């Protein structure tokens, strides 16, 4: 809630959150910090049909 | 005839009431401190907080739019001559060794410490000599300088 640039934070509130709002944190997360290849890879990784 | 009343003082009896005291201070301290430290939707949900933390991203981009009186100096007042400054540092002291700091000039301290030597090896208000041994030339500093 603070808005952390830190990726760990939110790398630990995806693994533990639902699918849907994991991928949603994530997108959140890019937008605060598009250099963030690692939430990319993990929505490209729920990228669906 | 009759002794008075004498405490017997048990060196290792008293090491267990010191230890006794302080693990009731401990307790006490924790005690007082539980204290001032035990008074302190959205939790259940996710898609709710990601909408007030979006809502809180536009908001944040929103809004980016001298003074050394009482020192003791360990010397006479007149050992000081005028005409020229000179350098004072603390004298060692240990540091549990609670005691006031005195201002010390290593050269003074040597001459002192050679006129005493030349007077010990020259000499060869009751019981004078030996007052030195149970029991000194300080000023006190007022407003900076005195």
């Amino acid at each position: 809630e603070h808005v952390p640039n830190s990726v760990r934070l939110w790398k630990a509130a995806v693994e533990l959150e639902e699918p849907e709002d994991a991928r949603i944190m994530l997108s959140r997360a890019v937008e605060c910090c598009p250099t963030s290849v690692e939430l990319w890879l993990a929505l490209a990784r729920l990228e669906t049909y | 005839e009759e002794p008075v009343t004498a405490d017997v003082i048990n060196p290792m009896a008293l090491r267990q009431r010191e230890e006794l005291r302080e693990k009731l201070a401990a307790a006490k301290e924790k005690r007082l401190l539980n204290q001032k430290l035990g008074k302190i939707p959205w939790l259940d949900d996710t898609a709710a907080w990601i909408e007030r933390s979006r809502q809180l991203q536009k908001e944040k981009d929103l809004a980016e739019k001298r003074d050394l009186q009482g020192l003791t100096v360990e010397h006479a007042i007149d050992s000081f001559r005028e005409g020229e400054t000179m350098i004072l540092t603390l004298k060692d002291k240990g540091v549990l060794q609670e005691e006031e700091d005195v201002l010390v000039n290593v050269n003074l301290v040597d001459k002192e410490r050679a006129e005493k030597n030349v007077e010990l090896r020259k000499k060869k208000a009751q019981q004078k000599p030996r007052s030195i041994l149970s029991k000194p030339h300080s000023f006190r500093l007022e407003q900076g300088g005195t």
